[PDB]
DNA sequence: TCAGCGAGAGA
DNA sequence: TCTCTCGCTGAGCCTCTCGAT
RNA sequence: AUCGAGAGG
């Protein structure tokens, strides 16, 4: 489904060049960070595991803004 | 192409006129080419090499 | 991918190391460019 | 960390800071030891260290030395790669010009000073350079400039050229050089070679040679040589300089050991093999590869099959950091070597790694967008790529041994770039219409219209079915046949209900084939598009369907099932090609027989004089395509319609079932042509320049050629290879051109706010819409003015896009036409307001922020011509000609209309059309405009204006092999201008009932006859001149070259009587390869050499025409704006296009119109800085009045200008692009010259130098970037 | 080689 | 003011093999 | 790396 088609996942942007989001901080932080994923793995690769994110609706861009925020106090 | 002398003409694209170029040329073996050509003003022109 | 000397050690080592993050370069096909072209007389340069 | 290039002049103080040894004496290059020889042009103090960390004197060879000076030889230590950036400096004795300010363009030294380029020329080379220095510094700019405002063309020139130098601060003594720097060396190298010699690049045999020289000069002035003998070799001295930068320009250029001119600097910059077009806008990268291709039809529309040995190279450190991750491998060379062994770790990781990082396919021409793309990889064991079926109609792949090449996305981002633009699931639409790209074809279609097609009479007819379900079991039994003719109770569901599927059963007649057919298309689509025969465009409008109402994941996997039960039934089907499939018509030898009685009449004619050669040419030639389509017709109808079966002992007819008629009426591969020629005649042939109308072939394939029928067979293969061969470069550089003009547009803003726009109305060429209004406006959005045809009341809102269902909604109410916001009349700066562009056609839905619509339309525009070009020789050289229409016949019953015209009443009392642009137009009753023909000149016509015509009558009749000229009054003809020998021939005839006089062409004319223009003159009965109604000037025509008349002087004529004929010119073989060139004209925007006349100024109304002619595009723009040249060139370019069938819209082309108009020519400084007429930039322009505007004052006032592709793209902002387009000469040293600066702002000047480009994901990192400064 | 375009020639 | 010789610019993409400098 | 000659798409 979400490995296949990614138009679910940018219909919750509405901007397919929007990518930057789902790949420059989610991924990253996924791999090189020790952010745990959210939804279950099923033994995907990343930069899918966040695609489905943003595809049920867990990850945007003023989320991410406000978890940044929150782990800039202390 | 062999030895000897050819006469050709230009189709009339060599200038705006349309008016077709005679010419001639003696191609040697060996030695340099001699052409006799003529210009929309009708005159004779000898070109060597 | 080519054309820049330490993007292409830095890429290699953070591949192997698992981390796939590029910082790229300026190509040295510019450098040999503007090289060839102040050696022809005309002064080229990048300014900030 | 840097944002602009700044060029400029060099001075001799700047080159002798650049160098960091001291100078360039001794000439020699190495071979002393294998160390280099000092001060050499490969040394060690001037361009440092060549071991790394260690010195050439060999005191210290350690990095904690560094930063230390030698003793020995006083060498720097450093690492050696410094070597790529030193440079050096040689000292001229005498100063020597440089070649590229004197020569390649209007000299600028020449522009300094007033006398010509020839004189200078004598100077230099002594037939001095010190003289041309002196004079440069002579003279003082601002003095010479006032006295040049002073007096008061060339002077405006030399004054902009002045201030130019003013305001650069490039001082003219700066042009003639006095020192010369040198390359680093590693920029030359001196390749190493197996044997002891060593080769040599062209570069250091040249400064050798200029060294040689100047060292000549230097210790033959010490020596004070006589002036005689000092002068010679100066000149020898500034040609070795001019060999050594930009050899070649001067002449004689000189030769290495061989009989090849040498290369200098001049030549690593401009051509194919430069810097700009061979290592900056394309490199080769490494992580990729490239193999053949094989069909795989086992997979999904977004996998690819790729070997284990290339996966296993490709993923090489991905392996050993995973090997490293899990333990197996302490560090790289023990997992280099696991590599290497291909243990089964090794392929089990590799089968881990490869699970989800999509591949880059591309073929080797990239036509279009579409020709790269992303695939998900699967390893296969074997040595070739497998590619989906579908995609490769995308790539115009097949599998002729066709090659791919495949790239690996390494980072994040370009993973999620792949995943998310680049998959093959996503590019479903093309960029350059709304039709789709993966369309099933050739087997595909095979099989779905042979399981649709139904029969008469077969086994299990007349049966009653619960569903699909039992139909697929009664055929697997095989107690039914697939053809059978039964009624099956299906279920139906509709999206009619508001955001709902609602169910509907019933029973409906179909065939067993269809039944199974229909269960596999999705939940929402009507029954209706499975219930007939599928061809190839039944099937791409279900899918265009499917994607339209239900979306695109529905729409990939119904294009899977498809192509899967395609494949599954055409096997099934076991359909052959056989010698006995192929059948022969009678009636072809009785019209062959009658064409050539035709013919021998027509040869008969021209026998007598009373025809031309160029007549009985285009007859001959209308005759024989006439009498080829009349059998292909004949013999199609034979093949389609012959097939008999009996049903309950009755006999009755069908629809065959015929291999070749079922592979022609498929659609899947094959035409109407290729069946004529295999049981027809094969035509006329078409030489690589023309047509030729030798015999015709009158045998099949079927009934083998003779050998002159081959002989002349072969003229067309030739053509079409030499056409393919030779065209597919023009053909590139058109693209290229184009590509090049239209970089730099892109998407911008959402809104501009503007309201105009241009009217587009529905076309027809002559009876049949080739474009209806539906798609003419499918996808743009309303400018003004759309109500519907009800006084007061608006039918759709304003500034809205139209889809499907407000145009079947303008359909309904059937709106004639409908004003359009577009490109080219945007208010937006430096690129495109989203609105106004409208629907981006390869996604559906309004265009986004940041999209590169200048490139897209390039492609677009580009991709076709060279794909016809190249699919030329398929037809196989046959003449693509269409009998020319002697009449016209309305197709439908409506009122007659006649546009623009004016016409004579003959003795007959039909209507003779005088115009040159006579249209007319069918309306029907109801009053819609419904067809539309064009009247050539000398049309007669049989009913008069405003009676109601039935269907099928002739509306008027002509003859389109020559032009004729008509009489406007009745009078005597009176002979005018006519001399034999001078400007007409005079022969009589021996037998053939006519003498002639026939005009000679301007071309023969003699000199003395030029000034005499021939000319016929009508005149009174007493001998005056006759009075034209309502005229001050008598009748008379101007008879061009070429003409022939067979009247005699004194002869009285009745009104609307021909007198003269001119023959017309055959062009025959309309083609792609044919019509091409119109399409470069028109985007180069050339002269039509005999321009027509329109009227400058009202008084006649602005815009008429006076005499008619072609007409330029520059006097359309400057009498009726912007949108009439936009409409004009538009509807050119789609004319040229059409006839070969290609769709390409309109908006690509308006981008392109738009991209061609940029500059203006001021005619009114006002309060700005602008000068007189200049020609400037646009939108400074705009900024600049609405800045004076804002502040009270009063703006400029200006007209466009319009340009050609190529002096447009020349003429840009930035000069990187303009360098690296073409010209690299010209534009590099006027940039010098001006000090011009570059903001980096379109697409190559960030590609060359390497950063992200302003378009898609990069668009946000530039916009950050805007916003900080 | 063919096909165009700009600057310079007289007429 | 203008019609003509003479010069310089350009002419599709990717890949494979051999020899000879 | 060039030049020349083939060949494939
Ligand atoms: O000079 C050329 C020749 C060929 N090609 C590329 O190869 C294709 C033509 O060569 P092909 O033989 O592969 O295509 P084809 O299907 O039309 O020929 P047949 O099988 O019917 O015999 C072209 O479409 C182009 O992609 C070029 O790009 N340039
Ligand atoms: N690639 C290559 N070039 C060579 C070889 N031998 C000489 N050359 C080059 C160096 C010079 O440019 C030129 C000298 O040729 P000469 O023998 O005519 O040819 C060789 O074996 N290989
Ligand atoms: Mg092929
Ligand atoms: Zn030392
Ligand atoms: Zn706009």
């Amino acid at each position: 489904m979400a490995r296949v088609t990614v138009q679910d996942a940018v219909e919750k942007i509405g901007n397919r060049f929007d990518l930057v989001l789902v790949a420059a901080r989610r991924a990253r932080q996924m791999q090189v960070g020790g952010k745990d994923p959210l939804v279950p793995e099923e033994n995907d690769k990343t930069t899918v595991i966040a695609l489905r994110e943003i595809e049920e609706g867990l990850i945007n861009n003023q989320i991410l803004d406000v978890r940044e925020r929150q782990e800039q106090q202390e | 192409r062999s030895p000897g002398v050819f006469f050709d003409s230009d189709k009339g694209k060599t200038h705006s006129s349309g008016k077709v170029l005679y010419n001639a040329r003696i191609i040697p073996y060996r030695g340099s080419w001699l052409d006799f050509e003529f210009d929309p003003k009708d005159n004779l022109f000898v070109r060597i090499d | 991918k080519s054309d820049d000397v330490n993007g292409r050690t830095k890429m290699y080592k953070n591949i192997v190391d698992g981390n796939h993050q590029m910082e790229p370069g300026m190509p040295e096909s510019f450098n040999v460019l503007l090289k060839e072209i102040r050696s022809l007389g005309i002064n080229i340069e990048l300014e900030d | 960390e840097f944002d602009a290039i700044k060029i400029a002049l060099a001075s001799p103080d700047m080159i002798r800071s650049w160098s960091f040894g001291e100078v360039k004496k001794p000439e020699t290059i190495n071979y002393r030891t294998f160390k280099p020889e000092r001060d050499g042009l490969f040394c060690a103090r001037i361009f440092g260290p060549v071991k790394d960390y260690e010195c050439l004197c060999g005191k210290y060879k350690r990095l904690k030395h560094r930063g230390v000076i030698c003793e020995k030889c006083g060498v720097e230590v450093t690492q050696t790669k410094v070597r790529r950036e030193r440079m050096g400096h040689i000292e001229l004795a005498s100063p020597t010009a440089h070649i590229w300010f004197l020569k390649s363009l209007p000299s600028r030294i020449g522009l300094l000073l007033d006398m010509p380029l020839r004189d200078i020329e004598r100077v230099l080379y002594f037939e001095g350079a010190e003289a041309i220095q002196a004079l440069l510094k002579s003279m003082d700019l601002e003095q010479e400039c006032e006295q040049l405002r002073e007096e008061l063309k060339k002077l405006t020139k030399r004054i902009k050229l002045l201030e130019a130098f003013v305001q650069s601060g490039n001082k003219p003594e700066w042009m003639i050089l006095t020192v010369l720097p040198v390359l680093p060396p590693d920029l030359r190298p001196l390749v190493p070679l197996d044997g002891g010699r060593f080769a040599t690049s062209d570069l250091n045999d040249l400064y050798r040679r200029v060294i040689n020289r100047n060292n000549r000069l230097k210790r033959l002035l010490d020596l004070a040589a006589p002036d005689i003998i000092v002068r010679n070799e100066k000149r020898m001295l500034q040609e070795a300089v001019d060999a050594l930068l930009d050899n070649g320009r001067r002449g004689r250029a000189i030769t290495g050991s061989n009989k090849r001119p040498l290369k200098s600097l001049a030549d690593m910059i401009k051509g194919k093999q430069g810097r700009f077009r061979q290592n900056l806008l394309g490199k080769r990268v490494d992580y990729s590869g490239r193999s053949v291709i094989t069909v795989g039809p086992y997979l999904r529309l977004h996998q690819c099959g790729l070997p284990k040995k290339m996966a296993l190279e490709l993923f090489k450190p991905f392996i050993y950091g995973k090997l490293e991750l899990r333990g197996l491998a302490t560090t790289i060379k023990a997992a280099k070597k696991m590599v290497e062994r291909e243990e089964a770790v090794v392929w089990d990781i590799l089968d881990e790694v490869i699970r989800e990082h999509p591949v880059l396919l591309n073929r080797a021409p990239t036509l279009h967008r579409l020709g790269i793309q992303a695939f998900e990889p699967v390893l296969i064991e074997g040595k070739a790529i497998q590619l989906h079926p579908l995609v490769c109609a995308a790539y115009n792949a097949d599998f002729d041994g066709d090659q791919m090449a495949v790239h690996v996305p390494l980072t994040l981002e370009a993973q999620l770039e792949a995943r998310a633009l680049m998959m093959s699931t996503n590019n479903i639409l093309s960029p350059a219409n709304g039709e789709p790209i993966i369309v099933p074809s050739q087997d595909v279609v095979l099989g779905l219209y042979y399981m649709t097609r139904d029969c008469v009479n077969a086994k299990g007819e007349g049966m009653v079915l619960t569903g699909p379900k039992e139909a697929e079991r009664l055929y697997r039994s095989g107690l039914a046949s697939l053809h059978a003719r039964v009624k099956v109770r299906i279920t139906e569901y509709e999206k009619d209900a508001n955001g709902e599927l609602v169910a509907k059963t019933s029973l409906k007649d179909t065939t067993v084939g269809r039944a199974i057919l229909w269960m596999i298309v999705p939940k929402g689509l009507p029954y209706s598009i499975v219930n007939q025969a599928l061809g190839k465009k039944a099937i791409s409008k279900m899918l265009n369907t499917c994607y339209r109402i239900l979306g695109l994941k529905p729409t990939v996997i119904f294009a899977d099932q498809i192509m899967y039960t395609g494949f599954a039934y055409a096997a099934r089907s076991g359909a052959s090609v056989g010698i006995d499939d192929m059948v022969i018509p009678e009636k072809k030898h009785e019209i062959i027989s009658e064409a050539e009685a035709e013919v021998a009449e027509i040869q008969e004619q021209f026998q007598s004089g009373l025809v031309t050669a160029g007549e009985r040419y285009n007859k001959v030639i209308d005759i024989w395509a006439a009498a080829n389509d009349r059998v292909s017709k004949a013999m199609m109808d034979n093949l389609q319609t012959e097939t008999v079966i009996n049903r309950d002992g009755q006999e009755e007819k069908q629809v065959s079932f015929n291999s070749i008629y079922m592979m022609a009426d498929s659609g899947a591969r094959g035409s109407a042509a290729q069946i004529r020629q295999l049981a027809g005649m094969r035509g006329l042939m078409a030489k690589p320049d023309g047509s030729i109308i030798e015999t015709p072939i009158t045998a099949n394939f079927r009934e083998g050629l003779n050998v002159l029928q081959y002989f002349i067979s072969t003229h067309g293969a030739r053509k079409g290879l030499a056409d393919t061969a030779l065209k597919t470069a023009n053909s590139g550089y058109l693209t290229r051109r184009l590509v090049d003009v239209a970089q730099d547009l892109v998407v911008t803003e959402d809104d501009c706010g503007t309201h105009e726009g241009i009217m587009m109305t529905p076309v027809i060429e002559g009876g049949d819409v080739k474009e209806p209004l539906r798609d003419r406006v499918l996808g743009r959005v309303t400018a003004e003015d759309v109500l519907k045809p009800g006084t007061a009341d608006i039918l759709v809102p304003r500034n809205t896009l139209l889809h499907e269902q407000w145009c079947d909604l303008l359909e309904e109410n059937s709106v004639d036409a409908v004003k359009v916001r577009s490109v080219v009349s945007c208010d937006t700066d430096f690129g495109v307001c989203a609105h106004c562009y409208g629907r981006d056609l390869a996604r559906g839905h309004i265009i986004n922020k940041g999209e590169a619509i200048g490139v897209i339309a390039a492609q677009s525009i580009g991709e076709p011509g060279t794909q016809l070009t190249m699919r030329t020789f398929h037809i196989g050289g046959a003449a693509s000609r269409a009998a020319a229409e002697s009449s016209i016949q309305v197709k439908n019953k409506g009122s007659i209309k006649l546009s623009n015209v004016k016409s004579v009443v003959n003795s007959s009392g039909k209507l003779v059309i005088t115009s040159r642009n006579t249209e007319l137009k069918l309306i029907d009753e109801f009053g819609r405009t419904k067809e539309s023909y064009k009247v050539p000149y000398g049309a007669v016509l049989a009913k008069g204006d405003g009676e109601q015509v039935a269907g099928g009558e002739t509306v008027a009749n002509w003859d389109p092999h020559t032009m004729p000229v008509i009489t406007e009054v009745s009078g005597f003809v009176r002979f005018t201008d006519m001399i034999d020998g001078q400007t007409i021939t005079r022969q009589t005839d021996e037998l053939t009932g006519l003498s002639s006089l026939v005009v000679l062409d301007s071309a023969e004319r003699t000199a003395g006859g030029k000034d005499l223009r021939p000319a016929l003159k009508i005149v009174d009965a007493q001998g005056n001149d006759v009075l034209i109604p309502g005229t001050d000037m008598p009748a008379q025509y101007f008879l061009p070259g070429k003409a022939i008349v067979q009247l005699e002087d004194g002869v009285q004529i009745s009104s609307g009587d021909t007198l003269a004929r001119i023959p017309q010119e055959s062009g025959g073989t309309k083609d792609i390869t044919g019509g091409l060139p119109r399409v470069a004209d028109l985007f180069e925007a050339r002269r039509p050499k005999e321009p027509a006349i329109l009227a400058e100024i009202s008084g006649v109304e602005r815009g008429d025409v006076i005499s008619d002619g072609p007409e330029a595009p520059h006097d359309i723009l400057r009498l009726r704006g912007v949108h009439a040249v936009t409409r004009y060139i538009v509807n050119e370019v789609q004319d040229v296009y059409r006839l070969q069938g290609v769709k390409i819209n309109d908006k690509h082309i308006e981008v392109i119109v738009r991209q061609m108009l940029r500059k203006a020519t001021i005619v009114n400084a006002g309060s700005s800085d602008f000068l007189e007429g200049e020609q400037v930039e646009y939108s400074r322009v705009k900024i600049a009045n609405r800045e004076l505007e804002a502040n009270g004052k009063v703006g400029a006032t200006y007209s466009r200008d319009l340009l050609g592709i190529t002096k447009a793209s020349l003429a840009t902002e930035s000069f990187i692009s303009a360098a690296s387009f073409q010209e690299t000469t010209r534009v590099l040293t006027e940039a010098a010259v001006a000090g011009k600066r570059d903001e980096l702002r379109g697409l190559k000047e960030n590609v060359i130098v390497g950063r992200l480009i302003p378009a898609g994901t990069g668009y946000a990192y530039h916009q950050d970037r805007m916003r900080r400064r």
